[PDB]
RNA sequence: GGUGGCCAUGGAAGUCGGAAUCCGCUAAGGAGUGUGUAACAACUCACCUGCCGAAUCAACUAGCCCUGAAAAUGGAUGGCG
């Protein structure tokens, strides 16, 4: 069954100014500017609210499986807005029995340098993506802070080091060591 | 359960709205099942506590009885956990005052309420140094032999201002137990009247 | 008991269940009993004399501490008295036909049971507890020639004498 | 050794998992269905074994 | 809660197992779904509430595809597609 219409309005705050080039949404607030293309999903993105109050995504002659996606675009747009207003912060706390996982950021964000996970001589290196500023925390012991505007980029990068730090040929029930994400949040909370 | 048993509850609420003209609206946010067992037996001589759900917005259907009116002023308060306690013998505050038992206390970060909170310059009795929740804020303290003191005083947080997490946790470490008023009383009804617990009401 | 290791009388409560004669198989309370200045043997065998002259079918047992004095009271439990309201005591070494035996009246002795249900119940007055402790059966099965079954529905007594 | 809240972080990420009985593929706690095309999307799931 | 309920004691006080097996407070809480615990607790789940606003859910049965599905000179809806 094709559903004649499905739609959704995103409520855009007074801080930000989205401006869509056809289908491609660009978002600029305090923090910076983000962009993303929905040159796949195939919907009608209107900016109906004057002053500038609403993104409305339509979908229109759509069967079930594209009706899904109405809401997913609607999300990557909120998720941009939160990114360019507040900005995200994933915290990730290192975990162990014994060998201290020994982290050291090494340009600005960029290189996250890990000696000694489980006594291993090989020093794992991990790049961040562009726009992702890693930094070793304070007010807490074994704990990184990945700051960035883009969720997509910030959470590969969590996951890259969370996955770079995996044990092999053991019980990972027992060997519960490595670095992993403890708290997805924001820089500014409001 | 539940086209008959529902339609049953309906006949017991409509009863106590007629028979019992004195209504006490109670907030039981934190409660135990052994707690209420004891409160009903401690007030068995007096009151009748009545616990329901959403449906309590059926004062409309007793008000529909081509009959009662001022039950419109009961409409804004059937919201966010509430029950009523119907009593014959009331007689004003004097049974209402003896009901207030031990409880919050509590105190949490993100709260607002009652009056200006004070911590009389008294010697604390906590383990030594333990000055870091005072040093974080700013009060003049001294180790006289072993245990800790405040050798000065003021109001920590004033009315309308938010209580921080460190200033909340230090207050419940000291045993000073303010900011609370849940399971006690929210809004009385007695003969179409509108009482208000800011203070004449008692 | 409080900053530094203090006490200030001994009036402290401990509760136990079960009872043949007493205990004595390198055993009684321990854990709670030993640190407490009690023992394992004299304050065990003086728990005989009071929990005795008939209790030999499991008990509940509050022992009040005073310096090194262990007061051995038998506080009645609702099912324990209803097992002792039986056509009673056969005891041990037969027994064997077992303790699902089950035929015992307690017509007004369940009134005396629901009377001696001291505080515990937070009670509607008899006519509901009469049914609570009437409903907890498995052995007896109600009054001379009846079943608990049909007392639950009604009870044309007690009600206005117990308030 | 390894602080409780810290541990039960890692546990959340390596231990509380459902698992497909067909393909042994490892799944989140809520799964009523597998991900994998190979097993045929099974529903034959079990919890991953808690270490003794 | 009545409540180390009864059987079982080896522990099973709701819980290796079973007969069973019902009241109070009721609001609603099974003499218990489980975790697990020697047993508890502590936790959880039924039950029932608090907050939200209108559609929601379950078992079948079929259509279409996915799996079951593993063979030897290279590779055949006829090929191309
Ligand atoms: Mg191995
Ligand atoms: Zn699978």
């Amino acid at each position: 069954m094709k559903t004649i219409l499905s739609n959704q309005t995103v409520d855009i705050p007074e801080n930000v100014d989205i401006t869509l080039k056809g289908r491609t949404v660009i978002v600029k607030g305090p923090r910076g500017t983000l962009r993303r293309d929905f040159n796949h999903i195939n919907v009608e993105l209107s900016l109906l609210g004057k002053k500038k109050k609403r993104l409305r995504v339509d979908k229109w002659w759509g069967n079930r499986k594209e009706l899904a996606t109405v809401r997913t675009i609607c999300s990557h747009v909120q998720n941009m807005i939160k990114g360019v207003t507040l900005g995200f912060r994933y915290k990730m706390r290192s975990v162990y029995a014994h060998f201290p996982i020994n982290v050291v950021i090494q340009e600005n964000g960029s290189l996250v340098e890990i000696r000694n996970f489980l006594g291993e001589k090989y020093i794992r290196r991990v790049r961040m993506r562009p726009g992702v500023a890693c930094s070793v925390s304070q007010a807490q012991k074994d704990e990184l802070i990945l700051e960035g505007n883009d969720i997509e980029l910030v959470s590969n990068s969590a996951a890259l080091i969370q996955q770079a730090t995996t044990v092999k040929n053991k019980d990972i029930r027992k060997f519960l060591d490595g670095i992993y994400v403890s708290e997805k949040g924001t820089v500014q909370q409001a | 359960d539940r086209a008959t048993w529902k339609s049953n509850y309906f006949l017991k609420i409509i009863q106590l709205l007629d028979d019992y003209p004195k209504c006490f609206i109670v907030g039981a946010d934190n409660v135990g099942s052994k707690q209420m067992q004891q409160i009903r037996m401690s007030l068995r001589g007096k009151a009748v506590v009545l616990m329901g759900k959403n449906t309590m917005m059926r004062k409309a259907i007793r008000g529909h009885l081509e009959n009662n009116p001022a039950l419109e002023k009961l409409l804004p308060h059937i919201r966010g956990n509430v029950g009523f306690v119907f009593t014959k013998e009331d007689l004003t505050e004097i049974r209402d005052m003896l009901r207030a038992n031990k409880v919050p206390a509590a105190a949490r970060a993100g709260a607002i309420a009652p009056c200006e909170v004070t911590v009389p310059a008294q010697n604390t009795g906590l383990g030594p140094e333990k000055t870091s929740f005072f040093q974080a804020l700013g009060i003049t303290t001294k180790i006289s032999r072993g245990t800790i003191e405040i050798l000065s005083d003021v109001q920590l947080i004033k009315t309308g201002d938010k209580v921080g997490a460190s200033e909340a946790t230090l207050l419940n470490m000291l045993n000073i137990s303010p900011f609370s008023f849940g399971l006690v009383i929210q809004q009385v009804f007695d003969n179409g009247s509108i009482y208000n617990p800011e203070v004449l009401d008692i | 008991m409080p900053p530094k290791f203090d006490p200030n009388e001994i009036k402290v409560v401990y509760l136990r269940c079960t009872g043949g004669e007493v205990g004595a198989t390198s055993a009684l309370a321990p854990k709670i009993g030993p640190l407490g200045l009690s023992p394992k043997k004299v304050g065990d065998d003086i728990a005989k004399a009071t929990g005795d002259w008939k209790g030999l079918r499991i008990t509940v047992k509050l022992t009040i501490q005073n310096r090194q004095a262990q007061i051995e009271v038998v506080p009645s439990a609702s099912a324990l008295i209803i097992k002792a309201l039986k056509e009673p005591p056969r005891d041990r070494k037969k027994q064997k036909n077992i303790k699902h035996s089950g035929n015992i009246t307690f017509d007004e002795i369940v009134n005396i049971a629901r009377q001696m249900r001291h505080r515990s119940l937070a009670r509607e007055l008899s006519g509901t507890i009469k049914e609570i402790l009437g409903t907890a059966q498995s052995v007896g099965c109600n009054v001379d020639g009846r079943h608990p079954h049909d007392i639950i529905d009604d009870i044309n007594s007690g009600a206005v004498e117990c308030p | 050794i390894i602080e409780p809240s810290l541990r039960q972080l890692a546990q959340k990420y390596n231990c509380d998992k459902m698992i497909c009985r067909k393909c042994y593929a490892r799944l989140h706690p809520r799964a009523v269905n597998c991900r994998k095309k190979k097993c045929g999307h099974t529903n034959n799931l079990r919890p991953k074994k808690k270490v003794k």
